[PDB]
């Protein structure tokens, strides 16, 4: 039968690991830096992107970053088709708790959801995981500014600045070094910003090469237009 | 895995029945002793560590009043065969409203056994059972059920890493005129030859089924007592 | 029919009439409205007398597997909850039931509760179920007492069973007694309504119209 | 469309102290047609059980049929092992509950020796509840038949002829020849004033010798 | 579906994937127990600590499971046993005892070893209470083959086998520790010998000690040594 | 890779390409034609077992009233096609009111035929189809199917082992007349015409039983039985 | 189907093997080109023939999904037959049917990639072997120029090209391309690329071209709704591309 | 038929239920309390068809307790009140419609505010100063509408359920046997004469 | 050996391996001896125990008065064949009221059996059965292998060493089939051909069992002391 040509995702290694999620890993540390910081009054989001070309529409392009709902947003490294899949459950999931509760979603319930999803991939069905981590970015009323980051294993943990993708011992080690709880968002924007300029293997950080989003005070959730990373990036030095 | 689950090999024989028999051969011992004043079970409590609550530990189960069970192996997949033989052997008596014979429940469970494969459980069960009970047909019965979903009468059996050993004393000590008493203090003579532990009441565990009270597993301090009484007997022997 | 049950210092009485009737014929004196789920729970037929039979006796079998895998007795109210939610599982289907399980442990204490075919569970000190339902009420919150004896309790309610069967003709033939204690229930016996009625008649000089 | 019909017939079971009779009329009918003078209602089952069940006739068939392969397939899996008659009587409530919502429209008599070797007769309403009684008749002509037996059998309202209604008439052994006798005589009561009772009685007895067959002429 | 069977006998008879689950129990992140005469006490060793909670997950009021091994099984295995434990107090009239809770959770556990197209959980739990009318504190382990044991004192995870051996020194089977400050400074002790503190006590009195207690224990147990 | 339809490393899918070398089994070369107002499909027969019932044998087939089939490749496998085929094309007219196309049944066909390429579980059909008909709109036309689930409409084509020989001589015939269809009005001339290029591009003289014939006329496509086929052999004799 | 596990699956380096083979198809393909104008879209392909005797005009490679909304490939034809097929129901079933309005280019195409990603991971597929160029119009975002690859990934573009000549394509775009470009520019741009990798004979039979531009009311085929659009793709004629060829 | 009232006053919400329970001819219950604890802060009362109310109320507080327990944290009132109406809503569209009327009486401890949202069988909810099902609000509203006020204390509140539960014995032809009365609150909930 | 792996890969010559080591495992099973006269059909089974403490495992199982069947090899497959075996009997005796013919109860089998080996998932039965039955047409003896394939025979023997019994059968043959009026002279022969396959090992009232059906003889077991005539 089919049996010979089935590769045996969801089995354990004999060192009790998941082979097929170590391996989205791998994908997944190829993939371009995100970052995402905690301010007091606020959550910054930024990504690089890795597909450039004088001919791409960056200002119509919306790969890295997405809004969940009104109040929380992700953003992708990895397979962006598998996180739109997931994005769109998510997206679903919101609308189903506030139709049920007439309540906005609590951000650990959406990733919650979202990282049993990925888990299920990983136990049952003898399908691939999903190759992407995300992080997520929201506020609710009992937490208020959460920071979430989720990977191909299911595993969901909090943060006050985290990142995923290619470059993140260092990007951590520079968080690390410069994060402050006291820290404003315009001050988390500039960190973000510098960490990805550090960290960029490319020979120099543009507006181009970048999404940005904020989440801030009601909560206002706001992606950059390019003009206004322009702006952002000329107010922090590096252009 | 590269073999299917249900192939045979050339020998006539499944190869997952064979390696679920040699599973079992790492299981704690269990004996039973059929007699006409009743059944004995023993089994050998294998903890772990002395943190351990041997008292949990629960390898003889009642499947119904007359009905016990000891298990050696995969013991987490007696579970599940106990439950079945349990509904089992109640739902007979919703529909019937009489009590199963011993067979009849045996066979029950080993029907179970070989429903495994793939397009069902993935495997066979790694446990052996001893089924002990009484039933008005045929009296006091001992039945070996095995994985390869066979099972045989006994007079007297051990499964487990201490079988053979047992099993070739209790072709030596097993007769048909043993009283209760008798088959308790062989059991435990047995249990203490092939268990790497000393026996006590808390590295051993008895029970019995009797007619006039059932199956019941006998407490520490009666275990004691009886241990006690072999230590003494032990000096003619 | 006529059924009751009531609590009281040593326990719990139940006492049934034995009348079946098809309209005006009586197809039996002698049908047996107590079911015996085990050695510690009665039941009570006065509904659809196959339904209350059949799922009582099924009932028995889950306390029994119940009883294997958590190796305890099952309460009362967790045995009238396995029922009451087995008749909603029918609800509109037709199931016709209206019983008393009845039992005695040591965390609940003697407990009755009545179970319908709507899906109905209610704990109650006092339950009188069927067509003699009032005339057996009427006796029995005339005279109940929590403090009474077993003999009076016995007494008591064959009295109501007697009551319901000299008004109600759907009611009679005998009646059963039992009492519920903590060691099990007790059997008291079978008493024929008629020699029960000319004895109360004289002893007691009630029924004075007949 | 009506899935049930009513084809009459009338069965009347009696335990004695070591003997069962079941008894039942031969006639099929249909409204004021004769079907058949003679298809019988009553069967052996199979290991001193006998069994009928009254009223359409279909369902009846059907029971009857279902509780012979229950029969045969209990021995296939107990070794031959004897069907006691309490265990056929749960499984025959199992049967007739199974149907529940469509149920088979019939009132079941079987009888038997128990256990002890007495008699023993178990009647069934359509849905299958159940009682084990020491007399039970079935069908249209019950009520002109089990009264006369609740007064010949069990002395009802009969009292010591001297006692002035003091001392009950006591109860006393019948041979099966005595109740036999009562039953011929109650069924051709039935007969003289109920249309559908038949025109022949046939009985079957159980007894520790096993089951025997007798038939009677009745009246058309 | 999916139907492979994953979970299968070697020829020497073992289970791999089900040897390979505890592997995965084994590098996970240590959890550790220890009953006393009147409590359970459950300890474990730029994240935000508000939105990453304990470790010690209540699936009823009275009632408590850690775990080791892969976090995203234990969530589902927490989730069962939750939905579990609500299935009962509904369906029945009482909360779930500790050992009904603990058979279940094992035989999901098992189930998964047995049943095509699914991996093993690479948990282990342990799994703390009190029955709900009762006093007789509880603590067992459940393991990815099912098997299920109530322990004295017992510890899981990357550091067991030490903490184990410790305890063992120092759990005395006859003298168990008798008060809540000794059952913590036992916990604390073999956690040391390589923090986090949850303390169950009867009538659903489950409370997560402070650090500022936590490190009154860990300076007191670093002055008598 | 070699043995199911997913992608080697070069983008190939082998079965696919193995599946072609099957439709070279029996040895049979075919051709089709269009004239002015029919389309002639000639195939030949070889029947060497002279246990054989010669009228059993054929790789012709009437799909419908209007559609002629022809298979190349092996006998059982266009069995397969011929029969959905059928169906297809009685289900097209009961759902849409009007019989089926002849370029839709070979657009259908070659669907199926991409699914077989796509779907591990079934392999492709060993087969080419040629479907001829004159349709309603198009007037005459041949449309052939493969493995791959290309189709494509023809002019003209050849089918078999000696393929290139019949297709350059059709293409040089082509190049002679400068017209995309065999100018002649009744059909009997066209088989004759395909018939005599057959016989220059094999080097091999047919009898009546070495051939078999399929015409499509606005009313009907039928087969030639053996005697129509000597009556247009002889007319090539004399003509 | 026994084939209920995936056939596309991570290896040690993160690689989706089957993907990128379908990749390496897709570049192997015929090229095919796209530029968007201020004033519309340019899609563009070779047809190479498989015979003399195929009759090129009824292969379709340039496909219209909807009245304002073209599709054009390379890589492998059965797998965008089929790709089109699917995407022409879905914007029926997934929005027409329920919004009584057209999808938008990017909501068609995210539906595109995701027809195209659960190849990549359910059971018993591969993956598509193409790559798809979508061109169209919407009232909102006016045009706009994607190209999904076998991932399921997509990306706007201002001009792009796949398969074979790509790379030398999509320089002389960045060098041709600029923001003031009109759709007649566009035009002419393309036939200049396609001449540079075309198999030699380069005319309106070995072309396929289409634009996403103006409503052409003369193909809506009625009149008397004022308000119901002409469509805004329009297939070149091969004699529109000769004509445009002797001139260019 | 059964009576529930609520009450939202100031600080607190009052809930009161009917205690009898009648099947046919007689009544069975003088004493049946017609309300489930949802969470430590909410209250359901309810009343309808017999064995719907019960299985109902008991499946709606089981969700609620897991809810809890999933989240280690408690619902507000509204979201409580949505989940029920969504309950409602669907099994009128269900092969056997739960025939239940609720009041779900709660103290928001976010927003400090009692709470009273009235659900009818259909799912129709309508947050209220005070509130009833059946009959009872026919008898009871010109009482409330008249003598109600936003401002009242808890002891007030409790005054006009007495004016309200006399006119129900006065005019109301059924003998209802008197209600229990829940007090929900800061405190959390209590019962109260 | 790449073609032993499942039964729907033929080996180069046309061989299906798994159905060869499936009749392995009857050939491993103990000796069964089936004959029969034109009035009588004899089964005639050596039992094994697994040792001294242990009973001996049943080599025969009836599905009527009318039919039975003896067993070697897999015996769980047996129960299963068997109780399939018992469901066909039932619904022809429910449904037409008639005695099932052996002859289409074998091909009932063989038809159960080929399944096992022409789809992937299954296994073959590891089984051999033979079946005797009296029916309209008289006394009848198949022999079952879980290939599939059924025969009517007078006589054979399955299971290890049965070839001697086969031996003696055939060498016997116009002696036992003309044994129409004593069952107890049949069986005589089939415990005479059964002691040609016993190798160090004797008959007992333990481990032989006889069962026999006919003409006015209902398919009936012998055991223990019932058997103790025979040897």
């Amino acid at each position: 039968g089919s049996r010979r040509y089935d590769s045996r995702t969801t089995i354990f290694s004999p060192e009790g690991r998941l082979y097929q999620v170590e391996y989205a890993l791998e994908s997944i540390s190829h993939a371009g830096t995100a970052i995402g910081i905690m301010a007091s009054d606020g959550i910054v989001l930024a990504a690089e992107r890795k597909v450039t070309s004088t001919l791409l529409e960056q200002d119509t392009s919306t790969e890295k970053l997405y809004k969940l709902n009104d109040k929380i947003a992700v953003a992708v490294a990895g397979l962006t088709a598998d996180a739109e899949i997931l994005i769109n459950t998510a997206r679903i999931h919101a609308q189903n708790y506030l139709k049920t509760y007439n309540e906005d979603i609590p951000v650990e319930i959406l990733v919650r959801r979202l990282s049993d999803i990925k888990q299920g991939y990983t136990q049952h069905g003898g399908l691939r995981p999903f190759g992407v981590s995300f992080i997520y970015a929201g506020y609710d009323d009992r937490y208020g500014y959460q920071l979430y980051t989720s990977n191909p294993s299911g595993n969901y943990t909090g943060w006050k600045a985290i990142s995923v993708g290619a470059n993140t011992s260092a990007a951590q080690t520079l968080l690390q070094m410069d994060y402050k709880d006291d820290m404003k968002v315009d001050d988390a924007i500039e960190l973000a910003l510098k960490t990805l300029s550090k960290t960029t293997d490319s020979s120099a950080l543009t507006y181009d090469r970048l999404e940005f989003a904020t989440i801030r005070k009601e909560v206002y959730q706001k992606i950059f237009k390019p003009q206004e990373i322009k702006d952002i990036l000329v107010k922090t030095g590096i252009t | 895995y590269d073999r299917g689950v249900s192939t045979f090999s050339p020998e006539g024989r499944l190869f997952q029945v064979e390696y679920s028999l040699e599973a079992i051969k790492l299981g704690s011992t269990a004996i039973g002793i059929a007699t006409k004043e009743g059944v004995v079970l023993g089994v050998e409590k294998r903890a772990t560590s002395p943190l351990l609550e041997s008292d949990s530990i629960e390898k003889i189960v009642e499947i119904d009043r007359h009905i016990g069970c000891a298990m050696s192996g995969l013991t987490a997949d007696a579970r599940s065969m106990i439950e079945h033989a349990r509904t089992a052997a109640v739902t007979h008596n919703l529909y019937y409203d009489e009590d199963i014979n011993v067979e009849s429940l045996t066979q029950s469970v080993c029907d179970l056994a070989l429903r495994f494969g793939e397009g069902l459980m993935s495997r066979p069960f790694g446990v052996a059972l001893l089924i002990a009970g009484h039933d008005a047909d045929d009296g006091y019965q001992l039945f070996h059920a095995e994985p390869s979903g066979t099972f045989y009468r006994y007079n007297a059996k051990a499964i487990g890493s201490g079988s053979e050993g047992a099993q070739a004393e209790l072709l030596n000590e097993w007769h048909s005129s043993l009283t209760l008493k008798e088959a308790e203090l062989l059991v435990l003579k047995i249990l203490k030859q092939v268990m790497e532990e000393k026996l006590d009441e808390n590295n051993a565990q008895l029970s019995c089924i009797t007619k006039q009270d059932g199956f019941k597993i006998y407490d520490n301090e009666k275990t004691a007592e009886l241990i006690k009484e072999l230590k003494e007997k032990e000096a003619a022997e | 029919t006529t059924t009751l049950a009531f609590r009281f210092q040593g326990g719990i009485i139940v006492a049934v009439d034995s009348r079946a009737t098809a309209g005006n014929w009586v197809a039996s004196q002698t049908v047996k409205k107590v079911i015996e789920i085990n050695p510690f729970l009665l039941g009570t037929m006065a509904g659809g007398a196959a339904d209350c039979q059949f799922w009582e006796t099924w009932l028995g079998s889950q306390c029994r597997l119940h009883e294997l895998r958590e190796k305890e007795r099952i309460s009362v109210a967790a045995a009238s909850k396995i029922l009451s939610n087995l008749v909603y599982q029918y609800k509109g289907a037709g199931l016709s039931m209206g019983t008393m399980i009845c039992g005695y442990t040591r965390k609940e204490g003697p407990t009755i509760y009545y179970v319908d075919s709507d899906g109905t569970r209610l704990k109650g000190d006092i339950f009188c179920v069927g067509s003699g339902q009032t005339f057996a009420y009427g006796v029995l919150d005339s005279n109940y007492k929590w403090d009474l004896s077993v003999e009076d309790a016995l007494y008591l309610g064959k009295r109501s069973i007697l009551a319901a069967a000299h008004r109600d003709a759907y009611s009679g033939g005998s009646v059963n007694l039992y009492h519920v204690t903590e060691d099990g229930w007790i059997y008291h016996g079978n008493h024929d309504v008629g020699e029960l009625f000319w004895k109360v008649k004289e002893e007691e000089g009630s029924f004075n119209n007949v | 469309f009506n899935p049930y019909g009513d084809n009459g017939g009338t069965i009347l079971g009696i335990a004695g102290e070591d003997f069962a009779v079941l008894a039942g009329d031969t006639r099929n009918i249909t409204d004021y047609s004769i079907n058949s003078r003679y298809e019988p209602k009553v069967f052996d089952c199979g290991d001193n059980i006998v069994m009928s069940a009254n009223g359409f006739a279909a369902d009846g068939d059907a029971l009857v049929k279902r509780f012979k392969n229950s029969v045969k397939w209990y021995h296939f899996d107990h070794n031959d092992k004897k069907l006691s008659i309490n265990s056929a009587a749960r499984n025959i409530q199992h049967l007739l509950y199974g149907k529940r919502f469509f149920p088979y429209y019939v009132h079941t008599i079987i009888a038997g020796l128990d256990e002890d070797g007495k008699g023993a007769v178990y009647s069934f309403d359509p849905v299958g509840s159940y009682e084990r009684e020491q007399c039970r008749a079935g069908g249209a002509a019950a009520s002109l038949i089990m009264p006369f037996l609740d007064n010949q059998v069990n002395f009802k309202n009969q009292y010591e002829p001297g006692t002035n209604g003091k001392v009950k008439k006591p109860l006393k052994y019948l041979s099966v020849e005595e109740v036999i006798k009562l039953v011929r005589d109650s069924f051709t009561s039935a007969t003289e004033r109920h249309i559908q009772v038949g025109d022949g009685l046939e009985i079957l007895i159980v007894t520790k010798d096993g089951v025997r067959k007798e038939f009677y002429e009745l009246k058309r | 579906g999916y139907d492979r069977a994953l979970s299968i006998f070697s020829p020497d008879g073992h289970i791999f994937q089900v040897e390979y689950a505890l592997e995965a129990v084994k590098r996970g992140t240590c959890a550790v127990g220890v009953k006393g005469k009147n409590c359970v006490v459950l300890g474990c060793e730029l994240q935000d600590t508000r939105i990453t909670p304990s470790k010690v997950s209540k699936i009823d009021s009275h009632v408590v499971l850690s775990f080791s091994g892969l976090n995203a099984d234990s969530r589902i295995l927490i989730e069962k046993a939750r939905v579990e434990a609500q299935s009962h107090r509904l369906t029945l009239e009482d909360p779930v005892t500790v050992e009904y809770l603990t058979r279940y959770v094992a035989g999901v556990q098992q189930r998964y070893t047995q049943s095509g197209g699914v991996r093993p959980f690479g948990v282990s739990t342990l799994i703390a209470g009190f029955d709900p009318r009762d006093d007789e504190p509880k603590l067992y382990q459940t393991e990815p083959s099912g098997i299920y044991s109530s322990w004295s004192a017992q510890t899981i995870g990357r550091n067991s086998k030490t903490v184990r051996e410790f305890l063992e020194k120092n759990y005395d089977r006859k003298e168990p520790p008798a008060t809540v400050e000794e059952c913590v400074k036992l916990t604390v002790r073999s956690l040391l010998e390589v923090i986090e503190i949850t303390v169950v006590k009867p009538d659903s009195d489950i409370v997560a000690l402070s650090s500022e207690e936590i490190n009154q224990y860990v300076t007191q147990i670093e002055q008598e040594k | 890779d070699r043995h199911i339809t997913i992608f080697s490393p070069e983008g190939r899918l082998y079965q696919v390409e193995y599946a072609f070398k099957a439709t070279n089994q029996t040895n049979i070369n075919s051709l089709a034609v269009r004239g002015k107002d029919c389309t002639v499909v000639i195939s030949q027969k070889k029947v060497p077992d002279k246990l054989l019932d010669p009228t059993t044998v054929s790789y012709i087939f009437c799909i419908s009233r209007t559609i002629g089939m022809v298979v190349n490749g092996p006998i059982p496998d266009a069995r397969n096609a011929a029969l959905r085929a059928k169906a297809e094309a009685a289900e097209f007219r009961y759902k849409y009111g009007y019989d089926m196309p002849c370029d839709v049944l070979a657009k259908r066909m070659a669907n199926l035929s991409q699914i077989y390429t796509q779907r591990a579980y079934m392999r492709p059909l060993g087969v080419i189809l040629t479907f001829v008909s004159v349709d309603e709109e198009l007037g005459p036309s041949i449309y052939k199917t493969d493995p791959a689930g290309y189709y494509v409409g023809y002019k003209a084509t050849a089918t078999g082992p000696k393929q290139q020989e019949i297709t350059t001589n059709l293409e040089n015939h082509f190049k002679k007349s400068k017209i995309d269809h065999i100018n002649e009005e009744s059909w009997e001339k066209v088989v004759e015409f395909a018939i005599t290029h057959m016989i220059d591009a094999l080097g091999t003289e047919f009898s009546k039983n070495d051939l078999e014939v399929g015409v499509a006329t606005k009313d009907k496509f039928f087969t030639l039985s053996a005697e129509n086929i000597e009556e247009r052999l002889v007319a090539i004799a004399e003509q | 189907d026994r084939y209920s596990f995936s056939l596309t699956t991570f290896s040690p380096s993160g690689k989706l093997g089957q993907i990128d083979y379908a990749l390496t198809a897709v570049k192997q393909g015929v090229t095919s080109l796209g530029i968007k104008a201020t004033n519309g879209v340019v899609i563009a392909t070779e047809k190479k023939s498989s015979s003399p005797l195929a009759m090129s005009e009824t292969l379709s490679k340039v496909s219209l999904l909807t009245p304002d909304i073209g599709a054009v490939y390379s890589g492998m034809g059965p797998d965008y037959r089929v790709l089109v097929d699917k995407s022409r129901k879905v914007a029926h079933t997934s929005y027409k049917r329920i919004y009584g309005e057209y999808p938008p280019t990017k909501l068609l195409v995210s539906e595109v990639a995701k027809i195209m990603q659960e190849a990549t991971q359910s059971g018993g597929v591969r993956p598509f072997g193409v790559s798809l160029l979508i061109a169209g119009h919407d009232e909102f975002n006016g045009f706009s120029l994607y190209q999904v690859d076998p991932s399921g990934s997509y990306f706007p573009w201002k001009a792009t090209a796949i398969g074979k000549g790509s790379v030398a394509a999509k320089t002389f775009l960045e060098k041709r391309w600029n923001d003031e470009l009109e759709l007649e520019d566009a035009i002419h741009i393309a036939l200049l690329t396609l001449k540079e990798s075309v198999e030699g004979e380069f005319n309106g039979d070995t072309i396929e071209l289409a634009i996403i531009g103006d409503e052409n009311p003369d193909l809506l085929g009625y009149t008397g709704i004022p308000t119901d659009k002409g469509p805004r793709f329009r297939k070149l004629t091969s004699q529109e591309i000769n004509d445009r060829l002797e001139a260019l | 038929m059964d009576i529930i009232l609520g009450i939202r006053v100031q600080d607190s919400v009052i809930l009161a239920s009917s205690k009898a329970v009648t099947r046919g001819i007689s009544v069975l219950k003088d004493s049946d309390d017609k309300t489930r604890q949802l969470s430590p802060h909410t209250l359901m009362s309810f009343a309808g068809e017999a064995g719907d109310t019960v299985q109902f109320a008991e499946y709606i507080q089981a969700n609620i307790q897991l809810y809890s327990i999933r989240e280690d944290y408690e619902l507000s009132p509204q979201a409580v009140s949505s989940f029920v109406r969504q309950e409602l809503a669907k099994s009128i569209r269900s092969r056997r419609p739960y025939q239940v009327n609720v009041l779900i009486g709660g103290y928001d401890k976010k927003k400090n505010k009692p709470e009273l949202y009235q659900i009818d069988y259909l799912g129709t909810k309508v947050e209220l100063p005070y509130g009833a099902h059946g009959y009872s609000g026919f008898y009871t509203f010109s009482l409330l509408d008249h003598h109600y006020r936003p401002d009242m204390t808890t002891e007030e509140g409790l005054d006009l359920l007495k004016l309200c539960v006399q006119e129900l014995e006065k005019r109301m032809p059924m003998d209802f046997k008197g209600v229990i009365v829940k007090i929900v609150d800061k405190d959390g909930i209590r019962q109260v004469d | 050996n790449n073609y032993d792996g499942d039964t729907v890969t033929f080996s180069p010559t046309g061989r299906l391996f798994q159905v060869e080591y499936a009749l392995e495992a009857i050939k491993q099973g103990s000796v069964t001896v089936g004959l029969r006269s034109n009035t009588h059909a004899v089964l005639v089974a050596l039992k094994r125990n697994a040792d001294e403490l242990s009973s001996y495992q049943k080599k025969i199982i009836k599905c009527d008065e009318h039919m039975g069947l003896s067993l070697a090899g897999l015996a769980p497959d047996a129960r299963v064949l068997s109780n399939y075996l018992r469901q066909q009997c039932n619904y022809s005796s429910l449904v037409f009221n008639r005695k099932l013919a052996v002859e289409r109860a074998g091909h009932l089998l063989c038809d159960k059996a080929q399944k096992n080996t022409q789809s992937y998932g299954g296994r073959p039965y590891g089984v051999g059965l033979l079946i005797i039955g009296y029916d309209k047409s008289g006394a009848h003896l198949l022999e079952f292998q879980p290939s599939g394939n059924v025969t009517e025979l007078y006589g054979t023997a399955i299971g290890a060493r049965s070839q001697g019994a086969k031996t003696y059968l055939e060498r016997t043959l116009d002696t036992f089939i003309k044994i129409d009026g004593n069952p107890d002279e049949l069986i005589k022969a089939g415990v005479e051909a059964i002691s040609q396959s016993l190798r160090d090992e004797s008959l007992t009232v333990d481990n032989l069992s006889i069962a026999i059906v006919g003409k006015d003889t209902p398919f009936t077991i012998y055991d223990g002391e019932a058997v103790a005539k025979y040897i």
